[PDB]
């Protein structure tokens, strides 16, 4: 630790101080009387910024909560996440890709910059106590939404994983009571809660209505969404080619 | 509080910002009505949104175009009201004070656990590792170690449980805050006491 | 057809806008949902909240596994060669230090396991009150199923999860006109029955609220009451009746 | 820390949780308040029927 001065005043029998948790706060030098405090000196977390792997490779690197007094190299500045390495403080602001701390974010224009986040476009709309507005165009407009609505419903088994067909290893865990049949319930609660979540979010018809081949729905293309029996769907295929399984 | 390896992040969105924001949602349902949640801002004189949204309610607007003094003074009198009654009395801002003293709470109670012994003949690392010799040092270091670990753990889980309870509370108020002020939501007793 | 029609009547736009506009709102649906094939096979990346979850639970299962190449402190790690290379009395001791290591990290995955089912369990909550008050009918609570004012939608497959297509309606094209909340008429206060009042300048007509089609302001389709003296930013007008010259 | 190191990966476990918990809780707050696409400013008069 980084030793300093103490205003605290020790009483004639004591030795050394401790704060709270059991760590020496304050300490008296021996050959001198004196009180010192020993605080930690700086320390802390370490992140780096990058545009992804596949853009470029040069990065910045943040030090978290440290000033720059203390230590590639280029452009540093002290913001209030810490110490900025490596990116060049600009002023103009944008929509920012990469998050930091306390607004500030980070590549453009074959650099790294840093700059307080813009909350938008900022315009203003027009107001008087007689006017008003009123639209004379409509677009409709398809919008996408994702939702999860189950895991894979897995189940581990305690006599198998911790001793694996060991009979003396069995013997010795049977004294630690219940915790394998606490483990193997909790897992079939959550699988069981799993099966009853799809069949709950899905089955809210019972009945199978199946559209008439007839096509002519006002003159509304369907067809890249009702099911073919070609194949389920496309667009599900679409999706179906889209995770790692 | 944080003395060795505990510390906090500052939030991305500064508090300058946040209110930035609520200046604008404020500013975007005061002139501009309903639009500005749906698509783009239709202004609109605020007597007659307040007027639509009374019909909106069930009451022909006539009401209020003929009661319109009465209506503003009623609001006035009532911001101004409210604005006091959080003034003056004490615990009124309670359900955020509640989870920030249980939360420090929370990294209190992990801090002190260090001065615990769990066992061992010390609980400063290096007094234990200062007076004892390798092969009798591992098992009281080993000790203390498992026993720092399972109160790191138990404090783990119980952030883990408390950030999903406030994460429900948060898709509440993103909830509340899209159809009771973008819009007007008719769901009684769902924003206010009474017809919204 | 009729069904759109309803659905344009429920979010505030008479239905009639509908018809002279089918085969435009048909162009214009059959070009979203084409535009919305092409983002989602060529941009990936906006299906994160079924990655995220599978990814997840993946390597919570890796570091579970992993987890038995760790010795927890004891001798060695495989049980077989400890409980051949050691005595019956330390073999107790190592066998005992392995399995609360082990139970121990088993306890905490499943502990974990629990917290991300109950999450999931909120999501699946979620989407059931989604597809039941968007699907099967049409709901009028602003962005809760779409952005702007909601006309449909379709539920759709996915590997762990479900996708919603909400066709939303979205005003534009604004033009700004001169208000006014009445007109007085011989010392008789006139508000719309449903819409606004409106001004090009000089002449005032009657709209609905999300989409500009003037009508010239009749006795019908505004309700009187009060007087010329109260409401305040009044204008002068005249009020056709129908009723009066058909007589003659 | 040698000794500790035979644990397994708990400690590497243990910051990756509290790092989802405050990375997510700023999507909280994002979520609540960035509901709007743009940044209305009020108008200089202040008029808004009484
Ligand atoms: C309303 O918006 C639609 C959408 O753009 C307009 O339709 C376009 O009109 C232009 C010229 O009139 C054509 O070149 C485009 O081909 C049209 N698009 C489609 C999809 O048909 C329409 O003109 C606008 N105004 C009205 C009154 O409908
Ligand atoms: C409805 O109740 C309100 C309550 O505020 C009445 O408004 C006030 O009534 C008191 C009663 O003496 C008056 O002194 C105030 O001047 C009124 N306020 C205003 C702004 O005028 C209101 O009169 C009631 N309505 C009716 C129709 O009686
Ligand atoms: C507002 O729109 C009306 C639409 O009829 C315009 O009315 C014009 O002038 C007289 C009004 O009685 C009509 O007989 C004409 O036929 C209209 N012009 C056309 C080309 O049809 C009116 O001029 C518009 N307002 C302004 C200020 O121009
Ligand atoms: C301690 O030792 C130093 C150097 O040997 C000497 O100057 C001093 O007088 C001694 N006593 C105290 C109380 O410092
Ligand atoms: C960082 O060091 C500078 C050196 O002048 C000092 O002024 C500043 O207060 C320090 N910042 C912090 C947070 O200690
Ligand atoms: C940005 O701000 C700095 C701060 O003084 C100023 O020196 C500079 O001219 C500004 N403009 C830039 C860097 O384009
Ligand atoms: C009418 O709309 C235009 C653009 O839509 C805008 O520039 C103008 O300010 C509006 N009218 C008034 C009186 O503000
Ligand atoms: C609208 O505001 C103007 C000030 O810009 C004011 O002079 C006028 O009287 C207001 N309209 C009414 C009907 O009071
Ligand atoms: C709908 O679009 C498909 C192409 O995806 C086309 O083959 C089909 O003819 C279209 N339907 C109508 C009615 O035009
Ligand atoms: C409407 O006409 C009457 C006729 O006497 C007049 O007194 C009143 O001022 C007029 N109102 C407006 C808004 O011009």
């Amino acid at each position: 630790g980084v030793l300093t001065e103490s205003n605290k005043k020790f009483l004639p029998f004591q030795q050394f101080g401790r704060d709270i948790a059991d760590t020496t706060d304050a300490v008296r030098d021996p050959q001198t009387l004196e009180i010192l405090d020993i605080t930690p000196c700086s320390f802390g977390g370490v992140s780096v910024i990058t545009p992804g792997t596949n853009t470029s490779n040069q990065v910045a690197v943040l030090y978290q909560d440290v000033n720059c007094t203390e230590v590639t190299g280029s452009n540093v500045f002290q913001t209030r996440a810490g110490c900025l390495i490596g990116a060049e403080h600009v002023n103009n602001s944008y929509e920012c890709d990469i998050p930091i701390g306390a607004g500030i974010c980070a590549v453009a224009s074959q650099s790294i910059i840093a700059y307080t986040m813009s909350l938008g476009a900022e315009n203003s709309v027009a107001y008087s106590n007689n006017s008003i507005a009123i639209p004379t165009n409509f677009t409709i407009s398809v919008t996408t939404e994702i939702l999860p609505v189950s895991m894979t419903k897995t189940s581990v088994d305690c006599t198998m994983y911790i001793c694996g067909d060991s009979t003396e290893c069995s013997n010795l865990l049977l004294q630690y009571g219940s915790f394998c049949t606490q483990l193997n319930r909790a897992l079939t609660g959550i699988a069981v809660e799993q099966d009853k979540n799809t069949q709950e979010v899905f089955a809210q018809v019972k009945q199978i209505y199946k559209t008439p081949p007839i096509k002519d729905f006002g003159g509304f293309n369907f067809s890249q969404i009702l099911p073919d029996p070609s194949k389920r769907s496309f667009i599900e295929d679409l999706l179906f080619n889209k995770v790692t399984l | 509080q944080k003395f060795n390896g505990l510390t906090v992040l500052p939030p991305l969105l500064t508090d300058e910002m946040i209110a930035q924001y609520t200046s604008a949602l404020l500013a975007g349902t005061i002139t501009s009505g309903w639009t500005f949640g749906a698509g783009a801002a239709l202004q609109i004189p605020f007597a007659m949104q307040m007027a639509y949204r009374f019909n909106g309610i069930g009451v022909t607007q006539n009401v209020l175009y003929e009661n319109q003094k009465l209506i503003a003074n009623q609001f006035n009198s009532a911001i101004g009201k409210i604005q006091d009654s959080l003034s003056s009395t004490a615990s009124a801002l309670g359900k955020l004070q509640d989870v920030v003293n249980q939360n420090a709470q929370a990294l209190n109670t992990l801090v002190k656990q260090l001065s615990s012994n769990f066992g061992a003949i010390s609980s400063v690392l290096n007094d234990i590792l200062s007076r004892l010799d390798p092969p009798e040092a591992e098992v009281q270091i080993d000790r203390l170690i498992t026993g720092r670990l399972q109160s790191l753990q138990t404090y783990v889980t119980q952030q883990l449980i408390r950030a999903a309870e406030i994460r429900a509370s948060a898709n509440l108020a993103a909830t509340k805050m899209s159809e009771c002020v973008l819009g007007q939501s008719k769901r009684v007793d769902f924003c206010g006491k009474g017809y919204h | 057809a009729m069904q759109m029609a309803y659905r344009f009547n429920g979010i505030g736009v008479t239905q009639n806008v509908l018809y002279e506009n089918q085969k435009l709102i048909a162009n214009q649906f059959n070009s979203a949902i084409g535009k919305i094939q092409d983002s989602l096979s060529s941009t990936a990346s906006a299906l994160g909240k079924l990655q995220d979850v599978v990814n997840q639970n993946a390597q919570a299962l890796n570091t579970l596994v992993k987890q038995l190449s760790s010795n927890f402190g004891a001798i060695s790690s495989v049980l077989n060669d400890i409980l051949s290379r050691l005595d019956p009395p330390e073999a107790e001791v190592q066998i005992d230090r392995l399995i609360t290591g082990r139970l121990q990290s088993l306890q905490t995955y499943v502990t974990q396991q629990l917290i991300r089912a109950a999450e999931i369990r909120a999501s699946a909550n979620l989407a059931a009150t989604k597809m039941s008050e968007c699907v099967l009918g049409q709901s009028k609570r602003v962005d809760f199923c779409g952005k702007g004012y909601h006309l449909m939608s379709f539920p759709q497959s996915a590997p762990h999860g479900v996708v919603f297509l909400h066709v939303t309606y979205v005003p534009a094209q604004e033009k700004n006109f001169t208000t006014a909340p009445a007109i007085c008429h011989d010392g008789k206060a006139h508000f719309p029955r449903e819409g606004v009042f409106v001004s090009n300048g000089t002449h005032w007509f009657v709209t609905q609220r999300n989409f500009y089609e003037p009508q010239i302001i009749t006795t019908d389709n505004t309700f009187v009451s009060g007087n010329c003296d109260v409401v305040i930013g009044i204008v002068n007008n005249t009020v056709y009746d129908p009723l009066q010259p058909e007589l003659d």
